[PDB]
This record gives structure tokens, C-alpha cells and sequence, in this order.
């Protein structure tokens, strides 16, 4: 069928009607970014001429072709640990949440490492590790410098810092603050007055806890969750399997088996057939290394994006639209994953709206009054000023509006009265 | 009469040991789910083409089928492979045998 | 059929007509002994990468050897005694294992790093992730700075690279 | 490391320089335990051969032969091999044989 | 070592060229790496074959060099794009992006040139000394919940003050520091105090 581009939804636009949300939802989204890739290493000499003195002596005629591929793969392996360090090792200390988990009603037991479990790893991290899934032949795999436990410890330190000190631990020293006050700042940062949080603190906490439960359910049921990290693992496994299979190719030789050529052909012909196999296998190695360099550049770009999100999303608060999920960004929580990072983005999304009549300014004594914050709305009998992102009508006073110009200039200005306390 | 061969007719393509591997090879195999002609031996022993190779199958309880003849004319004018399995003795010959108008073995 | 490797016992039930086995790479995996009808696996003579962990020659000529992803079992000069440290990266010989953690200096892998310290020698240790510092969190306490510092940091970024040009004709066929 | 980096000075760090491989101590030579000779004498020096249209086929089994006295023989006007060198012949223990 | 990020780039390019130069010494199966020694010794029917092998090897070496240079150039291009972004949002403006322009709260940046690169001097504000103060999300006066317009409420043990988040500067709580929203029965942890009316 012809694919749909989305539901059709006209906007009830008019020159004097504004929709302002009366209710809101706190949502948590999952953004998955690759950080590192398998640190492969290829023994070019053993791969091309495994346990063959004659083949090695013929390989010596290709100079540095071998060692420069070892150099390229070493550079890739090193930059993979650089990527991991850039993404996770952004905090100079290692904070730890205290036993009292009474964070204003916000339940973090599913993201903070479980003390009972040996390795400091959260329930969600345990779910993530259960989703992502040549030996004697030159091709080896190097371990990462930072073990999964150390990555979990870094994510625990970052999470504890974020929870107990907000953004202060990123810029300088970690300054403890009640979590509810941290959220009050997070609400002020998106144009929603902090009193909305305190009035709805229990509702917001329950919405956050329900969102976390839904994340747990989604990750514990749907098998197509970590489609960005599993695809990277699959690409690396496929590249290695193709490289291994390339040893079975003849490349024009009588046989892919070097020992079967050596036992059958005289030097004047065995050297030619071996030269053909060496050329084919060296071209295969060069193709593999080039593909690994391009994939590594993609992984490095992804790791740089992940580090940018870590710094400007977890350690701070992001004003960049849709950088940290759809909605108005409040906070983010890092979680480790095999060869990658998962960000839980907590954002404010307007949920319910009403059609109000609006005006750009109000006349009182001939002066044009404009809101300092928010907009003017009318329910049909009275004009009020309210914050843009949450319907909360207030009496129009001299502490809500300011005077600039006169009534004969502003197009669409309406007549009303401004109360003077 | 014809029946469905399903997945029968797979043999080891060579004498090399392989394990835990998916190996792609091109050879003369019986196509999967192809039609195979069903012959009866009750109450009918025609000569069939050999083409490029023949898949054969039999179901037994008393060893009724005891041999095969391969050739072109089966009339002593050319060489014809004769395979006979009598109780415990497999016999293979390539002689220029003079066969009967309807070859058979009596009990 | 020739090659180099360790011949070991196997539990692979070869069929009477099968003589050789092969791996994914199409190399020889096992053989049946032509004199005694047993199946022997051919495992290449155990191997792994050899890495040298060393301070610069301006400091010391002592080195440590990392045998990648092997046990400290199968292992001209460098023997297999004194200080042998088994890590998840492999068997490290020549580096002294220190219980005290420090910041990573020469990375080894799997959380293990090496450095040149004290009389001086190469040591290996689990790398530190940073000092431990709990936050005095409570529901009614806030820390607000009373003083500040203005700091200047240096961030260095490459912008361009040498504008090389290669005369392909003169290079290949000068 | 010095050879790997092509420098007499090695900077501080970790370098991958070689690969540990245990070396063999002795060679292992295995062939079928058979001490018989081939009928090549009665096949080459046979009294009468067959016509080309009725070409004769003689299978061989459980025997050992030295094709070096045949390659070194001027009696044979033509000695040409395909897929296997005629010189290196006493190495690879042959499998199937049909003369 | 402070400028290693640029020196390594220079070294990489030099190393690539040195490798390419060393590639001229390889035989690639030819009787000699020296083209003139082949030309002076072999007739066309064999010299052309040996030259074809040397051309194939040297062309493959050049292609490898060019591919490595293209990948490195793409990396340098990404770095240059990052540097231009930093110039625009760091030197020419003021960055609100956390840790984009150094650790701390960004104030300003200064460009400096460097061989094949740029150096940014990031001037940032970092809190240095701290005290433990008691806090509260809101203060009750007549039953209304008063919230700070900017900053937070702190107590030194006897008096409540309002102060900016990033610098301790206690001020008397007044109607010009706080605003009224809701009532005392809603806010969890609200404390009793007084708000001065000028
Ligand atoms: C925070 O959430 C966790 C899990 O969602 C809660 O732990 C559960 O508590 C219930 C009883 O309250 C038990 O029946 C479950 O078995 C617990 N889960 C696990 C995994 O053990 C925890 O109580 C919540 N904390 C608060 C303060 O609400
Ligand atoms: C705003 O929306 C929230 C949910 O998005 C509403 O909270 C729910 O209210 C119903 C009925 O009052 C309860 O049964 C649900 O349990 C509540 N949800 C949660 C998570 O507690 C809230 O009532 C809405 N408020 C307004 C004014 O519309
Ligand atoms: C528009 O909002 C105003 C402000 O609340 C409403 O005025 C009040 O309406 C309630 C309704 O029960 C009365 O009890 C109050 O006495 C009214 N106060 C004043 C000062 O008028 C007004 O009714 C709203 N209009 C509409 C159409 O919703
Ligand atoms: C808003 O109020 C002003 C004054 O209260 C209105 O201006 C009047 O417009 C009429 C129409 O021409 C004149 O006859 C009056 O003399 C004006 N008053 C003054 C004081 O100049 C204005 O029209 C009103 N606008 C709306 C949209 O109601
Ligand atoms: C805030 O910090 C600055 C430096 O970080 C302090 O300035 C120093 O103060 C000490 C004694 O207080 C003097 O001996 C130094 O000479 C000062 N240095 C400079 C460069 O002026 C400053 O006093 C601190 N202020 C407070 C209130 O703690
Ligand atoms: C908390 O801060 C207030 C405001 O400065 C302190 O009150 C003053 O303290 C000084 C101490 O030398 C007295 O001389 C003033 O007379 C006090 N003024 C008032 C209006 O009380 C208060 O002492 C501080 N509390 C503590 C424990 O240091
Ligand atoms: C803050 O002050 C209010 C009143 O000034 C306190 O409210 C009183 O609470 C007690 C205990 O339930 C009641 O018996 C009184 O009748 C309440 N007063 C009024 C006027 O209704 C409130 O408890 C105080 N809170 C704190 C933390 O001190
Ligand atoms: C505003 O009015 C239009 C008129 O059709 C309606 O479609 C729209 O849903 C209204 N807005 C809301 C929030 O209901
Ligand atoms: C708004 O649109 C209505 C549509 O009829 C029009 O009558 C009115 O004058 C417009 N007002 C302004 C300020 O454009
Ligand atoms: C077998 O024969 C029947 C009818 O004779 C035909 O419909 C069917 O397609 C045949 N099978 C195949 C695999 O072609
Ligand atoms: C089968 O036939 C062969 C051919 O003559 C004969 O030698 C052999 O003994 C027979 N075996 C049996 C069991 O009839
Ligand atoms: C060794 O390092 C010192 C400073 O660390 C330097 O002055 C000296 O020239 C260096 N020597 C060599 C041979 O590198
Ligand atoms: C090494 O082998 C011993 C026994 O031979 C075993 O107990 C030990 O766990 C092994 N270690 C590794 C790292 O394989
Ligand atoms: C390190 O500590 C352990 C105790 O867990 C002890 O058994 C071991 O001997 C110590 N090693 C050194 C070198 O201090
Ligand atoms: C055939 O006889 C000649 C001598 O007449 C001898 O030299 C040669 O080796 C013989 N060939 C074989 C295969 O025995
Ligand atoms: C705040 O109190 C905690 C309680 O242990 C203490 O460790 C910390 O140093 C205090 N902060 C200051 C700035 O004194
Ligand atoms: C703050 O925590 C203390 C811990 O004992 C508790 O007694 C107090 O009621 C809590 N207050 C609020 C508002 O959470």
C-alpha cells in the first residue's frame, strides 16, 4: 500500500484564539546511542601465511602492508576506549546516594544499583545487558579498558550526582539539594512556574514512577528494543565472519588451502599460486580495515553525540528542542548497555488544552499593557494573564504587565481594566 | 501415479568432515517437494530413463526388490551395469549380458 | 597434508569414509591416524598476542609482557616465575601486582593499568575511577557557594591537515 | 618492540609487538602401515596393450611407488602432469589411483 | 605534551608519507624494487610483466594512502566543524551548553591560532567554597505559599533569607523577592516565617 505520512490534523487557527494546556504529563523516553565497538585485532602475518615459512618469506615482499593494518586496527581499538571515556568518564568524583531514598516521592530504586546484587547494576541495566548478544586464526578481540562493572560505577556516580546535586556536580562541586527543589528549578527552566511542581508533586512523582515501570515492561517484553546496539554488534560479527570466510576463496589459485598448494606444486609454480593467495587475502584485509575505519568514524560520531547528551542532558538541562526527547526537557538519567549508552529522558509534555480568546495587549488609561510573562486570555467575561505552558489564570495587575506606547499603535489591542494592588 | 518427495534425497556431497557449519554446495540433488513417480508390484516393471542421475526409494518387509539394471538397450549390444543383492551378497557386474524380454528372478 | 599444531584426543564420531575435518575457514580441523583408527583434533600450537608494556627508554629498559587472552599455564629469556598476574586481559609477566589503586597510566585492559613506580619497577593495578565522595543529601539541606573562582582552560582542536598532493604518474612510473 | 616500531627509542606505553606460539619439538610422519609394491612393472612393460577405443583401466591399491626412476627415464617420450608437480611426487601420499 | 592533539596530527601525516615512501622499496613479486634495474635487464615480454606487478602494487599503495587520507580528512572536517561551532557559540556569543566551553559556567572564550589548529581559552565561573544551609521549598505568611522569583530560601539557624542559587548573598524576604501561589496545605515541607512588606 501507499504509506501514510501520519494522521491528518488541521489547526483551528484564528487571529484571536490561543490554546493553552490545562494539564500536563511527565514522560520518560529511551534514547539508545552506540559508544564503542568490538576492539578487534588482526594478526596480518598469521592470517595471510599461517604457520608457513615460504608464504611469510613471500609476504616480506609487500613491505609495511601488514604493520600498517596492525597500526590502523590498534588506532581503532584505542579510540574505542577514548570514546568510552568521553561518554562515561565526565565526572571527577564517584558519588553515592545515601540509604534514605525519600526523594520527594520519586522512586529511583529501578535505576540505582541494587545493593543486594554483587555488581553495582540497576534493574534496568540488568534488562539491557540481557538483550545484546577465528579463535585459532589470527583474528582476536581485545577487552575494553573499562569493564562493565566500571561503566556501571560511572553511571551510578553520574546518577547519584544528578539526583543529589542537580547540575552543580557537573560545573564544579556537588552541592546537595532536595530533589523536589531540583525539579522546581527544572520546571522554571522550561517556562513553567515552580509552584506547579509543588502543587502536583505527588501526581508528578506517580507519573514518573509509572513511566519507569512502563520502561521496565517494554524492555522486558519487546525483543526489538536495543535495535541500535544489536545492529552494531551484528555488523561487527558479520564483518569478522566475512573476513574468515574469505580464506576459503581461491582468488584464481588451484586451492584455498595453502598447505595443499605447498605439498603439490614446485617452487616456480607454488610461488605464483601463493602470490595470488597473498594478493587476495591482503586485499581482503585492506577491505576489512577500510570498512572498520569507516564504521569506527560512525561510532566516534555517535560517541561524540552521546557525550554531548551526557554533558548537556544529564549534567545540565537542555534548551535544544528534541535534543533530549520530544517535549520540554527536564532531566536525563544514564544507563550502561553493551557497547553503548541508554538515556532515560524525563520531559514535560502538555496533555489537555482549551480554546481561549486572546489579545496582544490591554488598554487601561490609553497605555498599552503587555505581559511580563505569559499571555492574556479571556473565558468570555474576564481577562487574565497566565503562563504560556500551563493554564493558571491570574488577575491582571501592575506586577503582571508593563506599559509601552499607546492604544493607537498595537493591532488587535483590547479594552479592559488593570487592577492596582 | 506421483507423490511428494518432500525433503528426501540429501546425501553427503563429499568425504570431508564438517560440523556446526552452514555449507553451500552445488551438485546433482533431488529437488525438494518435487514429484516422484510411484510404481506398484502387486497383482509392472517398465524401463525408466536415467537422464543425469536417478533417485530411488523403496519400502520393504520381505526384500521383494533385489536388483537394478542400467544401460541404453539392455540387449547384449552395449555394456549395462547389473547390481543384484541376494540375501547377504551384493554383486556388481558390467558384462554384456543377454537379458530376457522381461527380466526377472524366480524363487 | 602438512601443518603445525598440537594433536589431541577428540570425541568427534567420524564416519568410516571420512578422513579429514575442516573449520569455518576451510582449514584442517582434525585427522584420523592412518595406523590406529582414532580421531585426533588438530589445534594450532596455542598462541596469542604479545604486547610489551614499557616506560620510555629515557626512564628504564625494564619491560612487562602481556600474553593476550591466555592462562598462566602454557607460558629464551623471560621465564614464567617471580611476579605473574592473571587478568581478564591475559597473563601479565614482569609487572608487580599492587593492591593500591591509582589513576590509569599505561592501559592494559579489563580495568588493569600499569605504571612505573617504586628501587623503581613496573607495577600493575586495578585503575581508580576517581576519589570516593558521598553527598550529604537530605530533604532540608542545600549547599550554596559563598565564594567563586574564575578559571581559564585550554581547549585545542585541529582545524586543517597538511595539504598533500601526490604526482601519481611520477610516483608510479618516475 | 624496537624492531616492531623500527626505532631504537620506545615511548612510554603499551605496544602489540609479536605473537606467542609454541614451537614444535619433533615432526610427526603418518602413513598407512603397508609394505607392498605396485604393479607398475607389469603395467608399463606389459606384453600387449589394448586399442584406444577399448582403453584398459587398471585400478591399484595398497602399494608404494617411486616415480623418480620414471621421470629420470629417457624411455618415456612424454611425462606431463596436471594439478600436481611431477618432481614433488613422493611427498603427498596419493589417495585414488586409476592407470 | 599540552599540544599533543595537534602534534599527533602532524606526525600522522608525516608517518603516512614516510610509509608511502617506504612502499617504493617493496617488490610486490617483482625481481627488483628498482624500476631501472628491471628496464635495463629484461626484454619487453618479461619487463612488461614485472612492471605490471610493480604498477599494481604501487597503485594499491596509493589507493590505500588516499583512502586513509580521506578518512582522516573527514575526521579533521568534523573537528573543524566543531571548532567553528565553538567559535560561533563560544567566542562570538555565550554558551549555555553544559561543558561545551570548558568545565564550569561559561563566561567567555578567546581564540588563538596554532599550527594547523585553533586553541580556545575558556573563561568560566566555578563555585569555590560552600556552606550547609537549611532550606524549604516555600514560606507561609497568611496561609499563602510564597516561592522565590529567583534563588532559594536558606536559614542560618535563626533567620530565613532568599539568595541567588550560584552565590551566597542573603537578602531580606520581601514581596519583591517572592510570589504567592496556592496555600500552605498543598506544599510538602513548607515552613512558617514572615515576609517583609516594604
Ligand atoms: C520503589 O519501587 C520498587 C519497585 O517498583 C518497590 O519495591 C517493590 O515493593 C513492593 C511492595 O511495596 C514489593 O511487593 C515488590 O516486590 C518490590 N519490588 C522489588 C523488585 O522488590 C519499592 O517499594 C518502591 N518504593 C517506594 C518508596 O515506593
Ligand atoms: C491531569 O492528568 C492526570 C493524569 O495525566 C490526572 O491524574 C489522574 O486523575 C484520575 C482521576 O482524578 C486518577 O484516577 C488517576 O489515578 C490520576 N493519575 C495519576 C497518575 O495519579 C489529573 O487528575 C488531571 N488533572 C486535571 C485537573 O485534569
Ligand atoms: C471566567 O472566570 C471568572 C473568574 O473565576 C468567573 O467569575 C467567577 O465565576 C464563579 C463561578 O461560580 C463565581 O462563583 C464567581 O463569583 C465569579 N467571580 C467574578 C469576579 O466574576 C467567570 O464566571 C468565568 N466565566 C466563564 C464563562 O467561565
Ligand atoms: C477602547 O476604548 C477607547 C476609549 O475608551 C475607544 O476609543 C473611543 O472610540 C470611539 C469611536 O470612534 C470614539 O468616539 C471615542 O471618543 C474614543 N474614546 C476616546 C477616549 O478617545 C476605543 O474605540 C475602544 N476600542 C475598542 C476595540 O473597544
Ligand atoms: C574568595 O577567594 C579569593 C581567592 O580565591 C580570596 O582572595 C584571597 O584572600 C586571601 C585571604 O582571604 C588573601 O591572602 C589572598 O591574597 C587573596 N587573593 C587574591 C587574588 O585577592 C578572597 O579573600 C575570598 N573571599 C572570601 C570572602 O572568602
Ligand atoms: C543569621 O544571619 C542574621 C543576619 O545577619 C544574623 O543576625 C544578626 O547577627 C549579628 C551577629 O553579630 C548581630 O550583631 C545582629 O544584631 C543580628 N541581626 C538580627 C536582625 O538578628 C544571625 O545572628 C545569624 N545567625 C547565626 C547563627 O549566625
Ligand atoms: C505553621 O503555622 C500554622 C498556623 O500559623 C500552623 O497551623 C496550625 O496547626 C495546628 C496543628 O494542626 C492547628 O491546631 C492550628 O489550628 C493551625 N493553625 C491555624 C491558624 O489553623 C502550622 O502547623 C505551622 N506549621 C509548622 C511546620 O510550624
Ligand atoms: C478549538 O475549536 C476548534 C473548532 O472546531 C476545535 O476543533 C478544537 O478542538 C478546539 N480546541 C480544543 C483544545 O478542543
Ligand atoms: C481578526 O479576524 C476577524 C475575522 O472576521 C476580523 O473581523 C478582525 O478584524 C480581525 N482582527 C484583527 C486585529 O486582525
Ligand atoms: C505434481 O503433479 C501435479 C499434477 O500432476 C501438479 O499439480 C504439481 O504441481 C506437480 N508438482 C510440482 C512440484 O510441480
Ligand atoms: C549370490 O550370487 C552369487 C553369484 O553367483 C553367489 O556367488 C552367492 O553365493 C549368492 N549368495 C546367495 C546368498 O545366494
Ligand atoms: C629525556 O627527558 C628529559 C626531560 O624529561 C630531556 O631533557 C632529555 O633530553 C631526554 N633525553 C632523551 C634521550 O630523550
Ligand atoms: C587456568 O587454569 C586453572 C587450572 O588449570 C584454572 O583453575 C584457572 O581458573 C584458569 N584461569 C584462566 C584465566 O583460564
Ligand atoms: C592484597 O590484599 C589481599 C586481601 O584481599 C591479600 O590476600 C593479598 O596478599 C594482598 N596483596 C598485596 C601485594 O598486598
Ligand atoms: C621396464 O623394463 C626396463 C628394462 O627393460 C626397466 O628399466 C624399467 O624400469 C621397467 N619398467 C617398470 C615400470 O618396471
Ligand atoms: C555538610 O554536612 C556534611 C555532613 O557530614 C559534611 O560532611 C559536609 O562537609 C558539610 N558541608 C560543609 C560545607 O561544611
Ligand atoms: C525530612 O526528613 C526527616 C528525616 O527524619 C523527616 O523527619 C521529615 O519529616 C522530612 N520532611 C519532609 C518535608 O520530607
Amino acid at each position: 500500500y501507499t504509506m501514510s505520512l501520519g494522521a491528518e490534523n488541521s489547526v483551528a487557527y484564528s487571529n484571536n484564539s490561543i490554546a493553552i494546556p490545562t494539564n500536563f504529563t511527565i514522560s520518560v523516553t529511551t534514547e539508545i546511542l552506540p559508544v564503542s565497538m568490538t576492539k578487534t585485532s588482526v594478526d596480518c602475518t598469521m592470517y595471510i601465511c599461517g604457520d608457513s615459512t615460504e608464504c611469510s618469506n613471500l609476504l616480506l615482499q609487500y613491505g609495511s602492508f601488514c604493520t600498517q593494518l596492525n597500526r590502523a586496527l590498534t588506532g581503532i581499538a584505542v579510540e574505542q576506549d577514548k570514546n568510552t571515556q568521553e561518554v562515561f568518564a565526565q565526572v571527577k568524583q564517584i558519588y553515592k546516594t545515601p540509604p534514605i531514598k525519600d526523594f520527594g516521592g520519586f522512586n529511583f530504586s529501578q535505576i540505582l544499583p541494587d545493593p543486594s546484587k554483587p555488581s553495582k547494576r540497576s534493574f534496568i541495566e540488568d534488562l539491557l545487558f540481557n538483550k545484546v548478544t577465528q579463535k585459532f586464526n589470527g583474528l582476536t578481540v581485545l577487552p575494553p579498558l573499562l569493564t562493565d562493572e566500571m561503566i556501571a560505577q560511572y553511571t551510578s556516580a553520574l546518577l547519584a550526582g544528578t539526583i543529589t546535586s542537580g547540575w552543580t556536580f557537573g560545573a564544579g562541586a556537588a552541592l546537595q539539594i532536595p530533589f523536589a527543589m531540583q525539579m522546581a528549578y527544572r520546571f522554571n527552566g522550561i517556562g513553567v512556574t515552580q509552584n506547579v511542581l509543588y502543587e502536583n508533586q505527588k501526581l508528578i512523582a506517580n507519573q514518573f514512577n509509572s513511566a519507569i515501570g512502563k520502561i521496565q515492561d517494554s524492555l522486558s517484553s519487546t525483543a526489538s528494543a536495543l535495535g541500535k546496539l544489536q545492529d552494531v554488534v551484528n555488523q561487527n560479527a558479520q564483518a569478522l565472519n566475512t573476513l574468515v570466510k574469505q580464506l576459503s576463496s581461491n582468488f584464481g589459485a588451484i586451492s584455498s588451502v595453502l598447505n595443499d598448494i605447498l605439498s603439490r606444486l614446485d617452487p616456480p609454480e607454488a610461488e605464483v599460486q601463493i602470490d595470488r593467495l597473498i594478493t587476495g587475502r591482503l586485499q581482503s584485509l585492506q577491505t576489512y580495515v577500510t570498512q572498520q575505519l569507516i564504521r569506527a568514524a560512525e561510532i566516534r560520531a555517535s560517541a561524540n553525540l552521546a557525550a554531548t547528551k551526557m554533558s548537556e542532558c544529564v549534567l545540565g538541562q537542555s534548551k535544544r528542542v528534541d535534543f533530549c526527547g520530544k517535549g520540554y526537557h527536564l532531566m536525563s538519567f544514564p544507563q550502561s548497555a553493551p557497547h553503548g549508552v541508554v538515556f532515560l529522558h524525563v520531559t514535560y509534555v502538555p496533555a489537555q488544552e482549551k480554546n481561549f480568546t486572546t489579545a496582544p495587549a490591554i488598554c487601561h488609561d490609553g497605555k498599552a499593557h503587555f505581559p511580563r510573562e505569559g499571555v492574556f486570555v479571556s473565558n468570555g467575561t474576564h481577562w487574565f494573564v497566565t503562563q504560556r505552558n500551563f493554564y493558571e489564570p491570574q488577575i491582571i495587575t501592575t506586577d503582571n504587565t508593563f506599559v509601552s506606547g499607546n492604544c493607537d499603535v498595537v493591532i488587535g489591542i483590547v479594552n479592559n481594566t488593570v487592577y492596582d494592588p | 501415479a506421483y507423490t511428494n518427495s518432500f525433503t528426501r534425497g540429501v546425501y553427503y556431497p563429499d568425504k570431508v568432515f564438517r560440523s556446526s557449519v552452514l555449507h553451500s554446495t552445488q551438485d546433482l540433488f533431488l529437488p525438494f517437494f518435487s514429484n516422484v513417480t510411484w510404481f506398484h508390484a502387486i497383482h509392472d516393471n517398465p524401463v525408466l530413463p536415467f537422464n543425469d542421475g536417478v533417485y530411488f526409494a523403496s519400502t520393504e518387509k520381505s526384500n521383494i526388490i533385489r536388483g537394478w539394471i542400467f544401460g541404453t538397450t539392455l540387449d547384449s549390444k552395449t555394456q549395462s551395469l547389473l547390481i543384484v543383492n541376494n540375501a547377504t551378497n551384493v554383486v556388481i557386474k558390467v558384462c554384456e549380458f543377454q537379458f530376457c524380454n522381461d527380466p526377472f528372478l524366480g524363487v | 597434508l602438512t601443518g603445525t599444531g598440537v594433536l589431541t584426543e577428540s570425541n568427534k564420531k567420524f564416519l568410516p569414509f571420512q578422513q579429514f575435518g575442516r573449520d569455518i575457514a576451510d582449514t584442517t580441523d582434525a585427522v584420523r591416524d592412518p595406523q590406529t583408527l582414532e580421531i585426533l583434533d588438530i589445534t594450532p600450537c596455542s598462541f596469542g598476542g604479545v604486547s610489551v608494556i614499557t616506560p620510555g627508554t629515557n626512564t628504564s629498559n625494564q619491560v612487562a609482557v602481556l600474553y593476550q587472552d591466555v592462562n598462566c599455564t602454557e607460558v629464551r629469556v623471560y621465564s614464567t616465575g617471580s611476579n605473574v598476574f592473571q587478568t581478564r586481559a591475559g597473563c601479565l609477566i614482569g609487572a608487580e601486582h599492587v593492591n593500591n589503586s591509582y589513576e590509569c597510566d599505561i592501559p592494559i585492559g579489563a580495568g588493569i593499568c600499569a605504571s612505573y613506580q617504586t628501587s623503581q619497577s613496573i607495577i600493575a593495578y586495578t585503575m581508580s575511577l576517581g576519589a570516593e565522595n558521598s553527598v550529604a543529601y537530605s530533604n532540608n539541606s542545600i549547599a550554596i557557594p559563598t565564594n567563586f573562582t574564575i578559571s581559564v582552560t585550554t581547549e585545542i582542536l585541529p582545524v586543517s591537515m597538511t595539504k598533500t598532493s601526490v604526482d601519481c604518474t611520477m610516483y608510479i612510473c618516475g | 618492540t624496537k624492531c616492531t616500531l623500527k626505532s631504537f627509542t620506545v615511548e612510554k606505553g603499551i605496544y602489540q609487538t609479536s605473537n606467542f606460539r609454541v614451537q614444535p619439538t619433533e615432526s610427526i610422519v603418518r602413513f598407512p602401515n603397508i609394505t607392498n609394491l605396485c604393479p607398475f612393472g607389469e603395467v608399463f612393460n606389459a606384453t600387449r596393450f589394448a586399442s584406444v577405443y577399448a582403453w584398459n583401466r587398471k585400478r591399484i591399491s595398497n602399494c608404494v611407488a617411486d616415480y623418480s626412476v620414471l621421470y629420470n627415464s629417457a624411455s618415456f617420450s612424454t611425462f606431463k602432469c596436471y594439478g600436481v608437480s611431477p618432481t614433488k611426487l613422493n611427498d603427498l601420499c596419493f589417495t585414488n589411483v586409476y592407470a
